[PDB]
RNA sequence: UAAUUGCGAUAACGAACGAGACCUUAACCUACUAAAUAGUGGUGCUAGCAUUUGCUGGUUAUCCACUUCUUAGAGGGACUAUCGGUUUCAAGCCGAUGGAAGUUUGAGGCAAUAACAGGUCUGUGAUGCCCUUAGACGUUCUGGGCCGCACGCGCGCUACACUGACGGAGCCAGCGAGUCUAACCUUGGCCGAGAGGUCUUGGUAAUCUUGUGAAACUCCGUCGUGCUGGGGAUAGAGCAUUGUAAUUAUUGCUCUUCAACGAGGAAUUCCUAGUAAGCGCAAGUCAUCAGCUUGCGUUGAUUACGUCCCUGCCCUUUGUACACACC
């Protein structure tokens, strides 16, 4: 975006980036391990996904 | 009256190529306002170096 | 020794078998050739007047020979060239659906081309059979 | 034609109001001992070769 | 141009300064030394400090 | 491709359909210079007219040239495609021609008086001796007449 | 569309005995003797290597050479 | 839900944009230091920085 | 298992690997043999390490490469570079040290960036012009 | 020279030159020695190459752009003008063929007549413009032997380039008609005429 | 020295903000941690050609092994190193060898004190004050206008062709983007000269579009210097697409029409290496509309490596009756 609200001025621009990194782990393990991992290990602003089986 | 052919045998105005005008540039930095404010409405707003102790 | 058409080089691969399909004459020519510009990024049609379909299925065989699976699309962008907008700026442009499509099905009731599963076209088996053999009698020229 | 051949000795310094011309003291490799100084037009170092198209003058300074 | 800042010279004069004793004219071991004996935020200020440090060490050597 | 020898029977500039032909080019490009005919009609007549198309226009023994007096006229009986053809759907008889030679002139001017004789604002525009298109007139199209 | 352009049994012979002496010859060379047009150049070369007369050294489409008889 | 990873982490950052700024309107009067938000299941928590909680 | 090495060359953006085991000596890339490419205006390029080391030294193996990304005359700068390393990265496991640094002499007397890799790079265009160095026109008034 | 086949197989004319001889497309890069005095050590010719492309950065240092061959050095500058910016291929292989034509032309070596064609269209003096204030009169300056390599190069390929515009003639054929002249000056050359009339003027003041 | 960057001189010594450090991105890792959403080798399954063992493919899981290529976490690396020239043998500078890299490594981001009556009340439910506030300067609906055309100025685009147009064909990137209460990116099969249409399908994405088979470029031909087949302005006629709406023609396609322009006066812009320039792509804008812009990769030169001559701007010295500071 150009930095100038208005239109005068030498033509300055300005490249704003966010980064989003991905991560998957893979698992093999019954019922209670995956809910007793999934509630804790939590952080305040990183998301994270549990999806199921092969499918 | 209509059309190219007669606008093309009309002489064009010199105002078509002429200049910025400028008009008040050079007058920029005096202040036509008339007004001024004055030393002490401004020490009231922005306090007096006189004063400084007595605001530290 | 043995032969593929990777062994042969490029254009002269397509030469030869242009000949073929032509001294052939098993080809299913639509008929609206001569007439047709194959592509709207084209000014004139292609000069061969009699020819050319030869020219471009040969040139489709060998590059679905070459890979998995082509569709009409890929051939529409493959041999898609440069559009001229006039005093308009240069942008590609893709090259005619029809010509291609019906290359496709001019070759495959003929048999050197089966629609592949996954999407396009495949190389039939016999395709490869009688696209080597020619690779290899480019090769008894230079022999 | 009186071919000069002439050895640059050392570079001595930018001349002319431009720069384009670069001082420099040459020597020929016929009948050596005698040192000259020159101006040249383009790039220059040491161990060069100039070709002089007459032996005996030079200038100094330029504007 | 490369001509080390302020920091670097006045950390240099320091080192040199307590320690004489190991601190060899060699760059990559002055340079462990460093992260041993100095506290450095950034490994590139570390390595300007201690190529400067061997440099200033090479020529105590002499005179 | 090989070399020609022939006798007297090339002939230089030969005209047909109210216009001049230079017999010394190329037949495909020989027949551009007529109006009405580019190109392209001229490289799918030729084709059609069973003609080699590496001959020059001073070629082209005599029923060859007639022939492509023919299919041009008639472009939809010799079968042309209709699209390929410059008046098409007409404004009247519905019918499409190819308008050819010197009656391509005269069908701009039908269409132009159409507009004009209507009093439609693309007309209206013609007869001012503008730029109809829609075209900015600011900057552009300065000498013109 | 100034002449060289056609056959002219007369040019025919023209090309054939003043191919000698030619150390070079190719499209622009044969348009160079005040005949033959591009075109026919091109078509005149195949045909003069038909037999002999010049040797290809060259290749191809924007450059052409040949060399007298040996 | 049925978002694009790249749609959420921006729309996420609106979020937080449009948060702070309902926030800082409205406890500037308790000394409203900014917030976070911790996404978790079963809940969504947000917590107030405000310097005088007594009055939030 | 028979012994076997594999190396890269890069030019440009451009990325050329290439598989060296032991054979009777084909030389191959993608699919077809080194003596097609084309360009061919560069065609003997790729043929250097070919010829700076002997026609010889491939008969006991054989090459094949694959290149994507870059461009024309891209690839064919690291296909090169990833067939003489392939060459010299062969002398390293197996054969010899003494012939693989004779190799490496019989390269880089000559070379072209054989071993080494070319370290240029497209610079990032900034506001103010079309190019990266080169800026937009100005009228002044 | 001890024919060597195996698995994918290399031709005849490419086995035997190659191992035997450096040279060029198939040109020797032997002989070919600077018939003039100074202009060696800026002139290549040994080390020899196949052809003129190269990937070599010569631009990161001062005097490193003469280590170039000089062959190339020639195909560079024919690739300009606009719309040839870029496309050495266009150029190297124009070249090629200059060389093929030159070579045909009163044999020698075609990388040789190269040679003599630089060495003799290149400016022994010179004038620049020196001030002097007001009105500017010409000081004569012997031109460096770099710049008079770089120069007629440049006068070389402009020549052929100015010549080759309009015509039939192709460049390749231009090119190698200008080197031909150029190789000993028949002044009936672009350059030759503009490299003498440098120096009639650097005559002219001194 | 790019730098109040330092060296040295020194009534100063030793310091801090700014420059530097730092941050990001592009370079280098057969060394660490790994991967069916990246990929190789081997084997099953499997096709073609050759047969003497071979050569060239298929097979989102038939298995086994691996991390060179891809990917990004953690480290390593350069500090102008080694040696040598030159200089107060001081900071530095230059050359050579080695090196992924030696131009502040290349390129950006950040960036002190201070100044302008610079621009922005037409970004803001940021705002003082003024004006207006029901026949409204609020707001909404209909149509028109911002495109209007004797002319002057500026940024561009396309050309004047044979280092070319054109017709076949070889065929090679990178930065991006892509649809939930939904119609975004679109493969494939048909229909159509094309534009496009139709039935379906993958994709909330390293998984599908997409290897974005882009263009310039390379090759084989047709054309032959003739405004020619260079060039495509202008215009007629028909078909499509976006959108409630296309008339003053949104764009797209086909035919025909076939302008000016044969290298451009005085002037003036931009640039020193993967740079210039030539080329196309993606993103913003976007229902439709790029000749624009912001990035990207492709091909890849000529010329400097200097000077203060022109211009511009800093720095002292000096004058001052200016200090609202030469408006
Ligand atoms: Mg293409
Ligand atoms: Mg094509
Ligand atoms: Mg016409
Ligand atoms: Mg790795
Ligand atoms: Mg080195
Ligand atoms: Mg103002
Ligand atoms: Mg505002
Ligand atoms: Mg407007
Ligand atoms: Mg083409
Ligand atoms: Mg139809
Ligand atoms: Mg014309
Ligand atoms: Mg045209
Ligand atoms: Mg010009
Ligand atoms: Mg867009
Ligand atoms: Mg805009
Ligand atoms: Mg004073």
């Amino acid at each position: 975006t150009r930095k100038t609200p208005n239109g005068e001025g030498s033509k300055t621009w300005e490249t704003y980036e966010m980064r989003i990194h991905k991560r998957y782990i893979d698992l093999e393990a019954p019922v209670q391990i995956v809910k007793r991992i999934t509630q804790i290990t939590i952080e305040p602003g990183v998301d994270v996904e549990v999806v199921v089986a092969s499918n | 009256t209509a059309g190219r052919r007669n606008n093309r045998s009309k002489d064009v105005t010199d105002s078509a190529t002429t200049k910025k005008s400028n008009t008040r540039r050079a007058t920029d930095r005096h202040s036509r306002t008339g007004k001024t404010d004055t030393k002490k409405k401004v020490n009231q707003g922005w306090g007096d170096d006189k004063k400084e102790l007595s605001a530290e | 020794p043995g032969v593929s058409v990777r062994d042969v080089a490029a254009q002269d691969f397509i030469n030869a078998y242009a000949s073929f399909l032509q001294r052939q004459g098993k080809l299913e020519v639509p008929g609206y050739v001569d007439i047709v510009k194959t592509s709207s990024g084209n000014e004139m049609p292609p000069q061969d007047a009699e020819g050319w379909f030869y020219k471009r299925a040969a040139s489709v065989a060998r590059h679905i020979y070459m890979r998995k699976q082509v569709g009409v699309g890929k051939l529409n962008k493959l041999y898609g060239g440069a559009k001229s907008r006039g005093v308009r700026p240069y942008k590609h442009i893709d090259a005619s659906g029809s010509i291609n499509r019906k290359v496709l099905q001019a070759l495959e009731k003929i048999g050197i081309v089966e629609i592949s599963p996954k999407g396009g076209r495949r190389i039939s088996e016999n395709g490869q059979r009688d696209l080597d053999r020619i690779a290899a009698q480019t090769l008894e020229e230079d022999e | 034609t009186p071919v000069t051949l002439a050895k640059v000795i050392k570079v001595l310094g930018r001349t002319g109001s431009r720069g384009g011309v670069t001082q420099v003291r040459v020597e020929f490799l016929e009948d050596t001992s005698r040192t000259i100084v020159r101006n040249v037009k383009g790039p220059v170092r040491e161990n060069d070769i100039l070709v002089l198209m007459e032996s005996e003058r030079e200038a100094r300074r330029l504007r | 141009g490369r001509v080390r800042t302020k920091t670097v010279k006045r950390a240099s004069k320091a080192l040199i300064e307590r320690y004489y004793p190991k601190l060899t004219l060699d760059f990559q071991t002055n340079k462990r030394l460093c992260d041993e004996i100095a506290t450095i935020q950034s490994k590139r200020l570390r390595n300007k400090i201690a190529g400067y440090t061997t440099h200033l060490m090479k020529r105590i050597q002499k005179g | 491709s090989l070399v020609v020898q022939e006798q007297g029977s090339f002939q230089h500039i030969l005209r047909l359909l109210n216009t001049n032909v230079d017999g010394n080019i190329k037949i495909v490009y020989a027949l551009t210079t007529i109006k009405g005919v580019g190109r392209r009609y001229s490289n799918l007549v030729c084709k059609k007219a069973d003609v080699d198309l590496h001959k020059r226009a001073g070629e082209l023994t005599q029923e060859e040239l007639e022939r492509i007096v023919q299919i041009m006229q008639n472009p939809t009986h010799y079968k042309i495609p209709a699209w390929f053809l410059n008046r098409q759907n007409d404004i009247t008889d519905g019918k499409d021609y190819h308008t050819l030679a010197n009656n391509v002139e005269s069908k701009l001017r039908d269409d132009l008086e159409r507009l004009k004789k209507i009093r439609a604002h693309r007309g209206i525009r013609h007869f001012w001796g503008l730029r109809v298109r829609g075209q900015h007139t600011k900057t552009t199209g300065r000498r013109r007449a | 569309a100034q002449h060289a352009v056609i056959l002219d049994q007369e040019k025919y012979d023209r090309i054939l005995k003043e191919v000698p002496t030619y150390r070079y010859v190719s499209v622009s060379v044969l348009v160079d003797r005040l005949k033959i047009g591009g075109s026919l150049a091109r078509i005149a070369l195949r045909h003069l290597e038909k037999e002999g007369i010049i040797k290809p050294i060259s290749k191809h489409s924007k450059q052409a050479i040949y060399t007298r008889a040996t | 839900a049925l978002i694009s990873k790249k749609r959420k982490l921006v729309a996420d950052g609106v979020f937080y944009a449009e948060l702070n700024e309902f926030f800082t309107r409205e406890l500037a009067e308790e000394g409203y230091s900014g917030v976070e938000v911790r996404v978790t299941p079963t809940k969504t928590e947000v917590i107030i920085r405000a310097t005088r909680t007594q009055d939030v | 298992a028979v012994p076997s090495v594999q190396t890269f060359g890069k030019k440009k953006s451009a990325t050329a690997v290439a598989h060296v085991k032991a054979g009777k000596g084909l030389i191959k890339v993608n699919g077809s043999p080194i003596t097609l490419v084309e360009p061919e205006i560069l065609r003997f390029k790729v043929y250097e390490p070919l010829l700076l080391v002997g026609l010889d030294k491939f008969s006991n193996i054989d090459i094949r490469v694959r290149v994507t990304g870059g461009g024309h005359v891209s690839q064919v700068y690291a296909i090169r570079q990833a067939i003489a390393k392939g060459l010299v990265a062969y002398h390293q496991k197996y054969v010899d040290e003494q012939s693989k640094n004779e190799l490496k002499k019989a390269f880089t007397s000559y070379d072209r960036t054989l071993l080494i890799a070319d370290s240029r790079r497209p610079e990032p265009k900034k506001f103010g012009g079309k190019g990266a160095r080169s800026r937009f026109q100005k009228s002044y008034r | 020279f001890t024919p060597v086949v195996l698995a994918t197989p290399i031709p005849e004319e490419v086995q035997q030159a190659q191992t035997e001889i450096k040279l060029f497309n198939k040109w020797s890069f032997e002989e070919v020695e600077v018939k003039d005095a100074s202009l060696v050590d800026y002139v290549q010719v040994r080390q020899p190459i196949f052809v003129a492309h190269t990937a070599g950065r010569y631009a990161n240092k001062r005097f490193r752009k003469a280590q170039c061959p000089i062959i190339e050095r020639l195909t560079n500058s024919l690739m300009m003008n606009g719309r040839n910016n870029g496309k050495k291929l266009k150029a190297v292989r124009i070249i090629k063929h200059t060389l093929d034509i030159i070579n045909v032309l009163t044999d020698q070596n075609p990388i040789q007549v190269v040679v003599d064609a630089i060495t003799n269209t290149g400016p022994r003096e010179d004038t620049t413009r020196v001030g002097g204030g007001g009105a500017a009169r010409r000081q004569a300056v012997d031109v460096s032997p770099l710049r008079r390599v770089n120069q007629a190069i440049a006068l070389l390929t402009i020549g052929a380039r100015e010549a080759a515009f309009r015509n039939i003639k192709t460049i390749a054929e231009t090119l190698a008609e200008e080197l031909i002249n150029a190789a000993k000056g028949s002044s009936t050359s672009y350059a030759i005429k503009k490299k003498d009339e440098l120096e009639r003027v650097a005559k002219s003041n001194r």
